[PDB]
């Protein structure tokens, strides 16, 4: 009962209240969060578009 | 190391200037003079992201390792094959490269040699 | 005041002071948390000697391992588009000369 | 810290084991009141090492002026009990 | 303006028709109200300024000095309530009278449109200063203090006064917006350098100067609390306005004849800075620590770069919080020990923990703990510095580490080690006095949230 | 530090002094018990080789070659006990004593807490009350004219009396007060 | 979201790479990341829903302040101090908006830089050249005025310029 | 500059530290040298790795202190090595975890301490930097090894040395889980994070026998 | 949005409130060095997620 | 809860100085005609649980033998399954 | 023999070295004695003040009136117009003005020459 | 927190077993730890790819004329 309403008091509202600033006060402005632009590696496809990224040149492996 | 007590304890012009190589033409040696392969294109090493100075002919096994990592996150013993692949990649890289330096003394050598007989001559 | 007895009974423990004894005049460049003048193991000439001359040699060393440097028996790292020249600094509108690197 | 509350039957008994311990006395001729100068015939040197003893087997040191005039092991454990706040 | 004027006019009034034992009370609620009001003329506009009338126009320079003015009356009140308490009814309200009409003379000061109006009201203030010194003073010197504090000050201001005249006998005018307007460079020529002169010496011997700056350690020692609370936060920047307001009208000359000033001041900052270190009396170093953060402000003021006058504007904001608070609390060290002497009372963090908790506090923002508005002013006073010239950093950072050395040493003597055994008439810290401690720090730290306030017009 | 000090210390006095400094910096050096005690026997041997000496001027000879020899191999970093003047819990628990007249201070509030060791306070502070004034007379008749010589103490010699001075050697703080 | 512009703050089309599990073992970010979702997400957007709705109910507006175009400092008299003050006034109005204009650019700076990760040097010369030209600009108009600048300095200063530029011309011309 | 300042922290706070008595003394003499060879890290251009020798630091250092202060606690507040003894047996969580710590510090494979410093000594080997440099960080790779075995030495293996009234004490819950913590931490945080971190830096795969064992033969 | 900005603000936001408490009865009593190690405790497994998501 | 158990001291007769260094000392002692008289003081550091001691290396290989046990048979566990 | 102590203003003379506690003479012991009679007496009378259950401030000390009054105010009616007084006060204060004078002078010109030739490279330079 | 524990006064610390084995238990996961690593990955230590001789390397491969064609 102690951990459940300290993790009630202590995590679950202050989350609640970083989240819900962020997501509608802090990205409202335009540069505010930037991420990474993820790596893109061949063979991959991405969600947004659909196309699949070409493979390697098929480079001699031995060993 | 012993090169470096050679070239600071005798004579300098005995073996290279690391900072200077190579002094002499690439195909001054023999003829064929094959050109290096590169695998990753621009666009797909860009899109990696790897780092400029982790982008050098060994680019592609590191684009399949970081693949791997991506691919099998939880078990981060899954993909051991690529980075041994990568890592003898790298290999031959610096074993590349100490070729290189070994070439560049023995012309060094045999250039002065040459200088010598010639002064040899010349003194007969 | 750090050579001052710390087992006898000053009026002033902290201080090292009684109370109606005259008041050296730079008391309060002299208070166990500032310059001391206690006597040391070594003397001060000898303290100073040997400090200057480590520190002289350190540099001087490390002078002449500037000029006496250490490597491998390696040539430069060698990379494949002109030595990345468009993801260096790029300038892409300038072609420059073509680097080739060999295959040995 | 966790230091035990010494009393004063812990120090005389811990200051009369350090004497008894000590080969110049013969143990059974010791007592508390006992002088060291007269009563067992010992020099200034042995007061100094049974200062010194004293310091060792309770973790603290007494200053020279204090230690110069303890002649008993009474004397040793008054100063020991005024030094620690010993009540009983 | 004159919605905030006429109430402090009316202070007077209701002063000394209150009940003998009603003054302080009155005259502490109606301060705060007139401070309130006071809060309104902070709405700034990015445009020229609040001119209200052809006399008086309010400036984002100005407000913040009107607002520090009119919040320093409550405190002066409530630090001066203890040691007057045995003082004749007429005598206290004498006092407190003094006290509002050297509010008003600052208020109308800080407005005033015109430069003689300016003067005048400048020199308005010296006298009831000088009379709180002379007459509510401890000691012996403070007559001798008052001297000296009086001809300083009129040795350049007598100068000034000739040079305003002559401004406007070929100018036409001395109002601030024609003689902004209308501005002319200034040939290098002797007339105009001794015009160039005249026209600085009087705000510079007020910040003060380092060579100048003799009259100030006297004053501050010498005067009661509320005398020194109100030289140490609003007396030592009427120079620095009058300097942002002057120098103008000064261009291209300043180039040429701010260079013997500059060194003064870049040199003299170490110099103070290092008398603090050695200083018997809590008074004299909190002054010269004084002297040091107003030479750091000549030299933003000199150098006369954007980010120059917004770090005078913080700085002088925040040194007048700051040293108004440690003053309060040396004289609460005082009105207990009755010495006045650093290494006397010794280990009070012990005896009284809560104003060793102010006393920790005041030492951080004097020491320009960021993201104080301290930090925030030298911060950009040393980059405009350093942007005039790249060898100035050696003289900043010597003058913040000794800074911070002696303010550490101050907490340090007077808070830490041991109890002096035989002084047992320590008490607990009033009320009174820790609420003035707050409503010295409170302010500041909340001021820190809001810095635009305090930058000033080149914000 | 409890007993006053001399105008001066006797040669046995740095005699003794510089027997317990190099002992104590013998076992510094010494690490090990076995060690020390035989390098201490050694010491003690040398030290009372010249006990019996007669000549002062030559046994003030001596002690100064002692001292020179000690300051020349004296251990630059001895062991201190942890409460001793360079201990490394030396001044520890100063900040945690409090002097006794800070209880006057306390609100009533305060005091209502602990009623039984408020009230031994007053008792307390009435014996103060009475004996100093009985001090002050014991002590001005004791004193020889012209000052005293020895910062010393006289003890209480009638039975109501208490020892002069006592007050403030009697109500220190503590050792560890908390 | 529409709050800003998209011209003025443009944003590449991210493309995001598909999740391709090589293993059948579970991950914890797809497991953490879910019950994230039905712990934090879902109460958040409730709240949002329900102060949307009380905002709905209460619709007004604010308006942004247009300001004509006055006179400036080169077409007044010499002492005629009513249309030096319109143009000192139009002049500051037209200074922040060029402090503005730069921070716009500073920002896209700054994004690129951030987003582009490693490839940053190459993948942002774009915004870096854009940014050199304003700076550019911003220094020629602004840097030495100084404090107690004014209309009538940044026209002097500008008018130095001019002479230089003509010179040069000229000597160039005839070189 | 960096490398040179590095170079010569981590030998001058090692050689401090081979002759001192205060075990705190001796820690804190010991974390100077690793913060030492940090900035060597920094001088031959290898940030990441430098971040990773600070993580692993973190770990191993932060249970040496708390070894250390269980240890003056046990002799009531005495930090002289003088007058502790033997504690291998007389209170033994203590010894296992500062031996651990030790192992860790000086460089033991598979631990947290050598998946950073055994890359650190390649690294600059394998470059191309001061000789000087070089030499001293070698060396003080030597004195590191000293000072955790004076340590050992004179806590832990000979006589007793404290006063006879004997108050050691371990059997805290407090004091062994929070040690046990970071002794779990100094055995796998290594091997775990090194192997869950994508590389940053080309590696140094080929290397003479010799020169690819000097840390250890140093050690 | 993406949760990984949303736990990294978290754990250093619930690492002050303690301070904010320094005020409160809890400062008072003989459960406060439980209370703050066990909000740290709390902030060191909130903080573990960020990392999961980033390798 | 503090520890008030009436702790009593062993016997001094207990302590004596054959079978450690300080009968070596005390004989070396004895070629110079000298004698220690604090030995006694000083046995208890050599009598009971700390007579024994261990090495460096022995105490750096605090639980090599039950870590080789473990070792050894997870190793041939491995091997088991893996060749099946 | 050993190696000599040598005694430096920082680093003072061990008391055990000093040559003076070893040469001791009737007169010697006779200033010992007056020094300790000084010492108690004063002693006496800090105590007597001290303990006193009626005192109820601060013991005020002659000595440290005495330090302060001779640090600050007696220092201008005992000065002379001096060769050294003169000539360390114009060094120490005119000497490092001009030099910091020079120095920022030097500086500046230095930055004017290479910004009026062009050759600066001033690019982002946009607060001041 | 603990058990309660006497002083002993010049005879060794009274031992609860429950430290005995938890030290033995962690030095032994240590050792253990340090076996399994060295078993499965000794290449981390002791090197994978061979050092090469630069002087093994003929003068064919390495492009070197006999000293008269060039
Ligand atoms: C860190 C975040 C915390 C958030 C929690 C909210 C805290 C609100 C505090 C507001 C300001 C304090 C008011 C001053 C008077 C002190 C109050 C008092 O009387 O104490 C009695 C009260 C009752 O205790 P008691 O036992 O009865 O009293 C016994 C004695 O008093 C003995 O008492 P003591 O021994 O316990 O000591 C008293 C204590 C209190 O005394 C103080 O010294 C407090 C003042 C410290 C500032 C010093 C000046 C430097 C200028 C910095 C400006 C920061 C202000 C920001 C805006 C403020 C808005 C008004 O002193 C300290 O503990 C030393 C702290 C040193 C702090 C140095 C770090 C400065 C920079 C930190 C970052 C700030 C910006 C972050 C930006 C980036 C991230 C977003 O004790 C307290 O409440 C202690 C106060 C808490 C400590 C303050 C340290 C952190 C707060 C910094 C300011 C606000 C940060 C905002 C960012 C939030 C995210
Ligand atoms: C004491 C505590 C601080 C108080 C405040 C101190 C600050 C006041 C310092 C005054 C600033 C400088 C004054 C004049 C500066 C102009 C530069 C000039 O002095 O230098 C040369 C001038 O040469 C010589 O210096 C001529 C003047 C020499 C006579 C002055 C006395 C020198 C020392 C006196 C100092 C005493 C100051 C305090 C008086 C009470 C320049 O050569 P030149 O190209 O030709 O002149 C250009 C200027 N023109 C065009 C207007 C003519
Ligand atoms: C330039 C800086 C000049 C130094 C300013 C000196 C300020 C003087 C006033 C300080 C107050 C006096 C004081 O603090 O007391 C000294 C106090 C007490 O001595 P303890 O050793 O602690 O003894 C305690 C045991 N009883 O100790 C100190 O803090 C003195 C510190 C003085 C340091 C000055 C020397 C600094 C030189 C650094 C040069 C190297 C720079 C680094 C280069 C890096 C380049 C990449
Ligand atoms: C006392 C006598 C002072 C002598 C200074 C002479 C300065 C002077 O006359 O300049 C006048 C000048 C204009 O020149 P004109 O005569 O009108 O015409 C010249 C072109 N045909 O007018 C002015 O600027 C007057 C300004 C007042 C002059 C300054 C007088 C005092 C010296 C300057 C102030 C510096 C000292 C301040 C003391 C500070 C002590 C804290
Ligand atoms: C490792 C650090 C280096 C240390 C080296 C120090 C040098 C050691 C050698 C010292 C040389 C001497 O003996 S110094 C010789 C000084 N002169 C005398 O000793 C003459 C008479 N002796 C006394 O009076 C004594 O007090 C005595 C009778 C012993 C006791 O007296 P008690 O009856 O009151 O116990």
């Amino acid at each position: 009962y102690r951990h459940s309403i300290f993790a009630v008091t202590h995590v679950l509202i202050p989350v609640w209240i970083i989240h819900y600033y962020l997501k509608y006060h802090v990205t409202a402005k335009p540069y505010t969060v930037v991420e990474r632009k993820p790596r893109i590696f061949p063979g991959d496809t991405i969600l947004e578009t659909g196309e699949v990224i070409p493979l390697m040149k098929e480079f001699p492996d031995q060993h | 190391g012993a090169h470096l007590a050679r070239r600071y304890l005798g004579d300098a012009s005995k073996e290279p200037d690391p900072l200077r190589m190579p002094t002499f033409p690439p195909d001054y040696g023999f003829p064929e003079r094959k050109e290096r392969e590169m695998v990753a294109t621009q666009q797909e090493m860009n899109d990696a992201q790897l780092m400029l100075q982790q982008r050098d002919y060994c680019a592609h096994y590191l684009i399949q390792l970081l693949k791997c990592k991506r691919d099998s996150f939880p078990n981060f013993l899954a993909c051991k094959h690529e980075q041994h692949d990568w890592d003898y990649c790298e290999h031959l890289d610096y074993v590349k490269r100490m070729k290189e330096f070994e070439r560049e003394r023995r012309l060094l050598q045999r250039k002065k040699r040459r200088e010598q007989r010639e002064a040899e001559m010349a003194r007969g | 005041q750090q050579e001052r007895d710390p087992w006898y009974d000053w009026d002033h423990p902290d201080l090292r002071l009684n109370w109606g004894e005259p008041i050296h005049w730079d008391l309060d460049m002299y208070i166990r948390n500032r310059v001391d003048t206690s006597p040391t193991p070594v003397s001060w000439n000898t303290m100073c000697k040997h400090l200057f001359g480590f520190v002289a040699f350190m540099l001087f060393m490390f002078w002449v391992g500037e000029i006496y440097p250490s490597y491998q028996p390696v040539g430069p790292k060698q990379y494949p588009y002109n030595d990345l020249y468009l993801e260096r600094g790029g300038d892409p509108t300038k072609e420059p000369e073509p680097v080739v690197h060999y295959e040995i | 810290s966790d230091a035990p509350p010494l009393t004063l039957e812990a120090i005389k008994d811990r200051v009369l084991y350090v004497l008894k311990l000590y080969d110049k006395i013969d143990p059974e001729k010791l007592s508390v009141n006992s002088h060291f100068m007269k009563d067992l015939g010992l020099d200034s040197l042995d007061q100094v090492e049974i200062i010194m003893a004293m310091e060792d087997e309770f973790g603290f040191e007494i200053p020279d002026i204090d230690a110069e005039k303890l002649m008993c092991p009474q004397e040793i454990v008054d100063y020991i009990a005024d030094k620690k706040d010993v009540y009983e | 303006m004159l919605k905030i004027i006429i109430p402090t006019t009316m202070l007077l009034p209701m002063t000394w028709m209150s009940k003998h034992n009603m003054i302080w009370i009155n005259a502490t609620v109606h301060s705060l109200l007139i401070s309130l009001i006071s809060l309104s003329l902070l709405n700034q506009l990015g445009e020229n300024s609040l001119n209200f009338s052809l006399t008086f126009f309010s400036d984002s320079l100005s407000a913040p000095l009107l607002v520090l003015t009119t919040w320093l009356l409550p405190l002066m009140l409530m630090a001066s309530q203890s040691h007057l308490s045995k003082e004749t009814t007429t005598r206290k309200k004498l006092y407190i009278t003094m006290l509002i009409l050297l509010q008003l003379f600052l208020i109308m000061t800080f407005t005033a449109t015109e430069l003689i109006l300016f003067y005048i009201l400048f020199e308005a203030t010296l006298v009831p200063t000088l009379i709180i010194i002379t007459r509510w003073g401890n000691q012996t010197e403070r007559l001798n203090a008052g001297l000296y504090f009086l001809f300083y000050t009129l040795a350049g201001s007598l100068p000034l006064l000739v040079a305003l005249v002559y401004i406007q006998n070929t100018t036409g005018s001395l109002n601030f917006l024609i003689i902004h307007y209308w501005s002319h460079p200034l040939s290098n020529s002797w007339s105009n350098i001794f015009m160039w002169l005249a026209c600085i010496m009087a705000f510079m011997v007020k910040m003060p100067l380092y060579g100048l700056h003799l009259w100030l350690p006297k004053a501050h020692v010498e005067a009661p609390i509320a005398g020194s609370m109100v030289l140490a936060a609003v007396l030592l920047k009427l120079g620095g306005y009058g300097m942002m307001r002057i120098t103008t009208i000064l261009n291209p000359l300043t180039n040429y004849m701010a260079y013997p000033f500059l060194m003064l001041s870049m040199w003299g900052m170490i110099m103070t800075s290092s008398i603090c270190l050695r200083q018997t009396d809590l008074k004299s170093l909190i002054a010269y620590s004084s002297v040091s953060h107003m030479a750091l402000v000549i030299v933003a003021i000199m150098i006369q770069t954007p980010w120059s006058f917004m770090g005078a504007t913080a700085l002088m904001i925040a040194h007048g919080l700051t040293s108004s608070m440690l003053f309060c609390l040396a004289n609460t060290n005082y009105e207990r020990v009755h010495s006045r002497t650093m290494i006397l009372a010794r280990g009070l963090q012990t005896l009284l923990p809560l104003m060793a908790t102010w006393w920790l506090v005041a030492s951080l923002t004097n020491l320009a703990l960021p993201p104080s508005i301290n930090l925030i002013g030298e911060l950009f006073i040393i980059t405009a510095s350093f942007s005039w010239s790249n060898i100035t950093i050696i003289l900043m950072g010597m003058n913040m580490m000794i800074t911070a050395l002696y303010s550490l040493y101050m907490l340090i003597t007077t808070q830490r080690g041991k109890y002096t055994h035989h002084i047992n008439n320590i008490k607990p810290s009033f009320t009174r006095e820790n609420a003035l401690m707050a409503l010295h720090i409170l302010p500041l730290l909340l001021l820190t949230l809001n810095p635009k306030m305090i930058l000033g017009p080149l914000y | 530090a409890f007993s006053a000090p001399a105008a001066y210390l006797t040669h046995q006095q740095k005699v003794l002094r510089l027997y317990k400094r190099a002992l104590r910096h013998l076992e510094s050096w010494c690490v090990h018990r076995d060690k020390y005690r035989y390098f201490a026997c050694l010491m003690r041997a040398r030290f009372d080789e010249h006990k019996n000496e007669k000549d002062m001027v030559k046994a003030t000879q001596l002690l100064r070659q002692a001292e020179e020899e000690f300051w020349y191999g004296q251990h630059p970093q001895p062991y201190i006990f942890p409460e001793s003047p360079g201990g490394t819990s030396y001044e520890r628990y100063e900040c945690y004593k409090v002097p006794e007249w800070c209880l006057d201070d306390w609100h009533p509030s305060e005091k209502a807490m602990y009623p039984d060791y408020f009230a031994k306070r007053e008792q307390w502070k009435r014996l103060r009350r009475e004996s100093w004034e009985r001090e002050v007379k014991q002590l001005q008749e004791e004193t020889p004219p012209g000052g005293p010589r020895t910062e010393a103490l006289p003890p209480a010699r009638k039975e109501g009396d208490l020892p002069p001075l006592w007050w403030h050697i009697v109500t220190r703080p503590r050792e560890r007060p908390m | 979201p529409d709050s800003w512009d998209k011209d003025v703050y443009p944003e590449p089309p991210r493309r995001t790479p598909a999740p391709a599990p090589q293993t059948s073992l579970p991950n914890p970010v797809t497991y953490l990341t879910k019950i994230f979702d039905l712990l934090v997400d879902r109460p958040v957007t409730l709240a949002r829903e329900f102060i949307e709705q009380q905002h709905a109910k209460n619709r007004y507006y604010y308006y942004h302040r247009e300001f004509r175009r006055v006179p400036d400092i080169t077409e007044c008299e010499e002492k005629d101090i009513l249309c030096m003050f319109e143009a000192e006034m139009q002049w500051r109005r037209d200074y922040k908006v060029d402090q503005e204009i730069v921070n716009i650019i500073q920002e896209r700076l700054k994004a690129c830089q951030q987003r582009e990760g490693e490839s940053y040097r190459q993948n942002c010369a774009k915004e870096l050249e854009q940014f050199t030209q304003v700076s550019k600009a911003f220094q020629d108009r602004y840097s030495d005025l100084g404090a107690h600048y004014s209309a009538r300095k940044c026209l002097a200063k500008q008018k130095q310029r001019m002479l230089a530029e003509r010179k040069a011309a000229k000597e160039a011309a005839a070189a | 500059m960096t490398l040179c300042l590095g170079a010569i922290t981590t030998l001058f706070t090692a050689l401090c530290a081979i002759t001192q008595n205060d075990i705190k003394k001796i820690v804190a003499f010991s974390t100077s040298s690793q913060l030492g060879l940090m900035m060597v890290t920094i001088g031959i251009n290898q940030p990441h790795l430098a971040f990773l020798h600070i993580c692993m630091h973190a770990f191993f250092k932060a249970m040496l202190f708390m070894c250390s202060g269980s240890i003056i606690h046990s002799l009531n507040d005495e930090q002289d090595i003088r007058k502790m003894g033997g504690l291998y047996k007389a209170m033994p969580f203590t010894t296992t975890a500062l031996i651990i710590g030790s192992l860790a510090l000086t460089g033991m494979p598979y631990l947290t301490g050598f998946y950073s410093k055994d890359l650190i000594i390649e690294a600059v080997n394998m470059s191309y930097t001061n000789a000087w440099a070089l030499l001293m960080t070698l060396i003080a790779t030597s004195l590191t090894a000293a000072y955790s075995t004076r340590i050992i030495f004179f806590a832990f293996l000979g006589k007793p040395r404290f006063p006879p009234l004997v108050l050691i004490n371990e059997n805290n819950p407090l004091l062994i889980n929070s040690i046990k913590r970071l002794l779990i931490g100094s055995i796998f945080a290594g091997f775990i994070i090194s192997n869950n971190i994508p590389p940053m830096t080309v590696p140094n795969t080929t290397m003479p026998l010799y020169m690819k064992m000097t840390a250890l033969i140093v050690t | 949005m993406n949760p990984f900005a949303s736990l990294t603000l978290t754990t250093l936001t619930i690492l002050t409130i303690p301070i904010m408490m320094s005020n409160s009865n809890i400062y008072k009593t003989n459960l406060y060095p439980n209370y703050v190690k066990t909000t740290v405790s709390y902030a060191f497994t909130l903080s573990l997620v960020p990392l999961l998501m980033f390798m | 809860e503090h520890g008030h158990s009436k702790m009593e001291l062993p016997d001094y007769k207990q302590w004596k100085i054959e079978g450690t260094p300080l009968e070596t000392v005390q004989e070396k002692l004895a070629a110079r005609g000298l004698r220690d008289p604090w030995g006694r003081n000083e046995a208890w550091r050599y009598s009971g649980g700390f007579a024994n001691n261990v090495s460096f290396v022995g105490a750096l290989l605090k639980g090599f033998k039950w870590g080789f046990a473990a070792f050894v048979v997870a190793v041939g566990a491995e091997y088991y399954l893996e060749s099946q | 023999s050993f190696p000599k102590y040598k005694p430096s203003r920082l680093a003072t003379l061990p008391a055990t070295l000093d040559p003076a506690e070893y040469d001791i003479s009737p007169e010697t012991r006779k200033a010992q004695a007056e020094r300790l009679a000084i010492r108690s007496r004063l002693k006496r009378e800090y105590l007597l003040q001290y303990n006193d259950p009626n005192r109820l401030g601060v013991i005020e000390d002659p000595a440290l009136i005495r330090w302060t009054y001779a640090r600050s105010a007696n220092i201008y009616p005992n000065f002379r117009p001096t060769p050294k007084t003169s000539l360390l006060g114009a060094l120490f204060g005119i000497g490092p003005l001009f030099f910091w004078y020079y120095v920022f002078k030097t500086d500046r010109d230095k930055k004017e020459k290479l910004i009026q030739e062009g050759k600066l490279d001033q690019t982002f330079n946009i607060s001041y | 927190g603990g058990v309660h524990i006497e002083p002993r006064y010049r005879q060794f610390p009274q031992l609860t077993r429950s430290q005995l084995i938890q030290a033995e238990f962690f030095s032994a996961t240590m050792w253990f730890w340090i076996l399994w690593r060295f078993w499965h990955d000794s290449d981390a230590v002791l090197g994978h790819f061979p050092y090469p001789d630069p002087s093994q390397w003929t003068d064919e491969e390495l492009g070197i004329l006999p000293d008269d064609e060039d």
